[PDB]
């Protein structure tokens, strides 16, 4: 079986009306969900 | 799709102005409203599927320049950046192969609207826009072009990232007239329908103005007057933020590059109000972020107003100098300083005075004056970076809350300033009318990790190479032996301790009076700087030092007493001994 794209709770299904930050800013580690980005991606080809 | 020069393009323009009338004829009813596949599916229950789970913890990778032809992706979608998805223009021929195609008729797509490809065989935004108009329950009079210009930029834009991003669970499934008509069908059962509004929709429509944390994307890096600001799009309307030194720096840097998600507690709507509608609005207009304040989202996360408006703290080391300020620090109280009566002149700039110098100036007094209760603090997590809090007219229940050597989490505690006189490392945080505090507990050890207690400096330390003391700060007890005052500046007390072990302080404050010799000085909050090798180190009094002739405090007391007694058991030759010795305590002279 596939994605059901359809089931699939997409990027934008944003929510009408209801660690999670990430210390420095200026940081340059190398890893996890803060590595790429999903359309960032795209845009650096 | 044919080149028949004719007829192909007859088959068309027909199915079109056919179509035109469709449309056209909608405008003599009311339309009850009819939903999409997707906002029907989406709204039952079935258990969903999240974009993380879907892909199955692995993150957005790049295709592979080759390999993408192993999964299969457009070389057209791998063709669109953030400002390019508004056209793209599928390749109907790409789509739906000879028969049908070859056929002026056109496509019915999901819903049914009805595709009709153009002249040249595409298919763009004026192009599905009239397919959604064309599309059952949909009031074409309730929807401009512009609408599906926009809707059409970022839906396209997703589905290029998803396939191009996870090549493999999106591989070709996602970009095609198909969906981007399935969905465009969507955002609008969601918004005009169902009335959903996009998070920069409420915002710039100030039926929700609060503009609080937003979960935004980066679309665009504005280059107008080399490097404007950035297009901030939160997957439904975009909008260009007014941003501060420290962030453009980072866009600059190629540290903020466009697809990246920010999680935005500062937020502001600066240039027009009134209230407005995402698309028409006022191009005086910007969205404030704040450096302290934002930070990168993970890759999924999720667009828009985020769950708690309850501020994040982040280590107080980062922060910039002039990066907006804090919402939320967790620190641990260093020390707590005395409380200044700072008046403010009348040319400008103001005075500093002590609990005490008001008094005196206050009878030797329109006045004008706040009180400034400042306290040295340090971030929870480890390095620490020893910051100033400074609390503005204080509230009685203040003092007896914030208390050295406790855990604290003070909020919107900033505007963070300094960075004038020598390098940089320099924040500052200051109070806000918002701002409050709430106490939170500490592991014995981790306190004692960060938080070394006021102790009391015994002279033969300021002499140990390896003495380094709290905060470079310190506290004593000696016998004046001396006061010189220099003409120009830098005043002097030298003292000293019934060993007639000698140190100095070079005073930045006024001479407190009683402070002639032979009077036992207790002085609290000394600036200290390494002093080994100095004949006579010295100490130097900053505008938090104080000194007291008979100290309030205990274990003062308990001090200038017990060695008020051991000089005694001296004093038959003391003070004059003691002279005698910083006498030639200023020698080494030549020859």
């Amino acid at each position: 079986q596939p994605v059901d794209l359809g089931l699939l709770e997409e990027d934008d299904e944003f929510e009408e009306f209801p660690h999670v930050w990430e210390d420095n800013w200026d940081d340059d580690n190398v890893e996890d969900d803060f590595s790429n980005q999903l359309r960032a991606e795209l845009e650096k080809h | 799709f044919p080149q028949f020069n004719k007829d192909l393009m007859s088959s068309l323009q027909n199915a079109r102005d056919l179509q035109d009338i469709r449309i056209k004829n909608k405008e003599r009813h009311h339309l009850c409203p009819q939903p999409g596949s997707l906002y029907l599916t989406k709204s039952s229950t079935l258990p969903r599927i999240s974009l993380q789970a879907a892909v199955g913890d692995s993150v957005p990778s790049a295709c592979s320049p080759k390999q993408l032809y192993m999964y299969g992706v457009s070389k057209a979608c791998i063709s669109v950046n953030s400002k390019n998805a508004e056209y793209f223009q599928f390749a109907i021929e790409d789509h739906f192969g000879k028969e049908a195609l070859c056929a002026g008729k056109g496509f019915r797509l999901a819903d049914g609207g009805w595709l009709i490809p153009s002249d040249d065989g595409k298919a763009g935004k004026e192009e599905f826009y009239r397919a959604l108009c064309d599309t059952p329950g949909v009031d074409p009079k309730l929807i401009s072009s512009v609408w599906v210009s926009n809707h059409y930029r970022w839906i396209v834009w997703k589905l290029a990232a998803m396939e191009f991003a996870f090549p493999k669970e999106f591989a070709n499934r996602c970009l095609n007239p198909e969906r981007v008509l399935l969905q465009l069908k969507y955002r609008y059962d969601v918004e005009i329908d169902n009335s959903s509004r996009s998070a920069l929709k409420k915002i710039l429509e100030r039926d929700d103005t609060a503009a609080k944390t937003l979960v935004l994307c980066v679309s665009d890096i504005i280059s107008l007057s080399k490097v404007d600001t950035i297009e901030l799009t939160d997957g439904w309307y975009a909008v260009k933020a007014q941003l501060d030194p420290p962030l453009l720096a980072l866009v600059k840097s190629g540290r903020l590059t466009v697809g990246q998600k920010i999680i935005t507690q500062g937020a502001e709507l600066v240039g027009s109000p009134d209230a407005c509608a995402p698309l028409e609005a006022p191009d005086s207009l910007r969205l404030k972020i704040s450096a302290n304040s934002t930070r990168p989202a993970r890759w999924h996360s999720k667009l828009g107003f985020f769950h708690d408006p309850r501020p994040f703290p982040l280590p107080l080391s980062s922060l910039f100098s002039d990066g907006g300020n804090v919402g939320c620090v967790d620190v641990i109280v260093q020390r707590v300083y005395p409380l200044q009566w700072v008046e403010k002149t009348v040319s400008g700039s103001y005075i500093f005075r002590n609990e005490r110098e008001e008094e005196k100036e206050a009878l030797r007094f329109s006045r004008d004056v706040s009180t400034v209760w400042k306290l040295r603090v340090t971030s929870y997590k480890k390095r620490e970076k020893s910051a100033l809090l400074s609390i503005w007219r204080p509230s009685s229940d203040l003092p007896s809350l914030l208390t050295e050597g406790q855990r604290y989490r003070i909020y919107h505690l900033s505007v963070s300033k300094s960075k004038n006189k020598f390098e940089w490392p320099s924040i500052q945080l200051t109070a806000t009318k918002r701002t409050q505090y709430q106490q939170l507990p500490v592991s014995s050890e981790t306190l004692l990790q960060l938080y070394q207690p006021r102790e009391l400096l015994p002279f033969s330390k300021l002499s140990d190479p390896a003495f380094q003391p709290p905060c470079s700060e310190v506290d004593v007890v000696g016998v004046v032996v001396s006061v010189v005052k220099p003409i120009g500046l830098a005043p002097l007390v030298y003292l000293s301790d019934e060993c007639l072990h000698l140190l100095v302080v070079k005073f930045g404050i006024d001479l407190n009076e009683d402070i002639k010799p032979r009077v036992l000085i207790a002085a609290s909050n000394l600036q200290w700087r390494p002093e080994s090798t100095s004949r006579v180190p010295t100490l130097f009094a900053g505008n938090f030092s104080v000194f007291s002739a008979s100290p309030k405090e205990a274990h003062f007391q308990e001090r200038v007493t017990n060695m008020k007694h051991a000089i005694e058991n001296i004093d038959t030759f003391y003070k004059e001994a003691e002279k005698k010795l910083i006498q030639v305590l200023k020698g080494d002279s030549p020859k």
